[PDB]
């Protein structure tokens, strides 16, 4: 079967460069155009560039936003297409995909993440979230745990070291000022808290940081 | 630059017919834009459905079809199924470049309506020591997965400092999302009443908290 394998993504300062590689394996793709499409949380899909995989006939199209900056190229002997990125900006962050196109987009790669950011590796500040007196009367009590100012993704949140698995809700990370922030909550019976302790264990492998935060009544 | 627009969201039920559209700002979409349609499911899953306006790639269920409806290209799912819930991207060719649209999030009713469970958390004493204050409004177990979040401080709506996440599918395929109201420590001392109003399917749930206690 066909299989596209992508590689060469990572973190890079603005103005820097990166070159990705999409390795195609299968039957003869002389009849396909290899596309690069990037996906960001802010612009969904965004077509970047494309090349015709005819060894006889090479044609390239680029998106207006990458003209003069990006260049697409292929090497048959390696069965590979490449995207050269220069003068990268923050708007170029996203999961870059390669796709074989003939009439329709017939095959896709797994994608590789390209992050354009100047921020440094920053560990999270774990703050406890506990109900107010307006929320001390419910049969079930929702405790929480704010994870603020960390970089890069991901962090992993577990409650009571995994022994508290049902009722957990980890929310999507938001980004502000080159720094991430997400929250995780756990809802337990009001008979278990504060009688029994409840603790969020956050891990940030990038900074080799683990923080345990016990939720005590306010 | 050859902007392509699609309905941001549409909702259908199993067995019904739904029609997404695709409008070009240059003018009428024509067969010569060779309109494409790409289905995206969670986990960056991608499938090419339609090419050249109405060419269905192999393996794509017969209930999918591409066509023009006036000045737009149109994807038509006839007799939808629960596994059709996904994002559907339209792409038009413009002579020397392709352009994707914003996409359309199609919901196929797979379970009954569930109202959101809202919970409001005040700033931690730890965080205030950084002269920063963040209120956290959690939202879980709502279906379909679209919510609106409005903040009031001392009865006055807030325009700035708020940020809400895009919903996320739970194991039960209900949805969860979190909103944040970011304040200065001072600003948190300067006011007494804070509200998080979550509207879902035209019904609003509110959670407030007062520092006067």
């Amino acid at each position: 079967e066909v299989k596209l394998e992508e590689s060469g993504g990572g973190l890079v300062q603005p103005g820097g460069s990166m070159k990705l590689s999409c390795v195609a394996s299968g039957f003869s793709f002389t009849n396909y155009w290899m596309n690069w499409v990037r996906q960001s949380p802010e612009k969904g899909l965004e077509w970047v560039a494309e090349i015709s995989l005819k060894s006889s006939n090479y044609v390239t199209y680029y998106a207006e936003s990458v003209k003069g900056r990006f260049t697409i190229s292929s090497d048959k002997s390696k069965r590979s297409v490449y995207l050269q990125m220069n003068n990268l900006r923050a708007e170029d962050t996203g999961i870059y995909f390669c796709s074989l196109w003939q009439t329709w987009f017939a095959y896709w790669g797994q994608g590789t993440l390209v992050t354009v950011s100047s921020a440094k590796t920053t560990p999270p500040s774990v703050y406890p979230l506990a109900p107010g007196s307006a929320a001390q009367t419910n049969s079930m009590v929702t405790l929480g745990c704010l994870v603020k100012g960390y970089f890069p993704e991901p962090v992993t949140v577990t409650w009571n070291s995994g022994s508290l698995s049902s009722g957990v809700h980890t929310f999507p990370a938001v980004l502000q000022s080159d720094l991430y922030t997400l929250s995780s909550s756990v809802t337990v019976p009001s008979s278990t808290w504060p009688s029994e302790t409840v603790t969020c264990n956050v891990a940030h492998p990038a900074s080799s940081t683990k923080v345990d935060k016990k939720i005590v009544p306010r | 630059q050859a902007v392509v627009t699609q309905e941001s969201a549409l909702t259908t039920s199993p067995g019904e017919t739904v029609t997404l559209t695709c409008r070009s700002s240059t003018g009428a979409v024509t067969t010569s834009n060779y309109a494409n349609w790409v289905q995206e499911k969670p986990d960056h899953l991608f499938t090419g459905l339609i090419g050249g306006t109405n060419n269905r790639a192999p393996g794509v269920p017969a209930r999918f079809s591409g066509s023009l409806i006036g000045d737009k290209a149109a994807l038509t799912i006839t007799g939808a199924q629960t596994d059709d819930e996904a994002i559907y991207f339209c792409a038009l060719w413009y002579s020397n470049h392709l352009v994707f649209g914003g996409g359309t999030k199609l919901t196929v009713l797979g379970q009954p309506k569930s109202s959101p469970s809202v919970t409001l958390f005040p700033p931690s004493s730890e965080e205030l020591e950084t002269n920063k204050a963040t209120l956290v409004c959690t939202i879980t177990d709502f279906y379909p997965g679209v919510v609106t979040v409005d903040w009031k401080v001392d009865g006055t709506p807030v325009t700035q400092g708020m940020e809400t996440t895009q919903p996320s599918k739970q194991s039960n395929n209900k949805y969860m999302a979190s909103s944040y109201l970011t304040l200065t420590a001072r600003a948190w001392e300067r006011h007494s009443s804070y509200s998080c109003q979550v509207t879902h399917e035209g019904h609003t749930v509110e959670k407030s908290l007062s520092r006067a206690d």
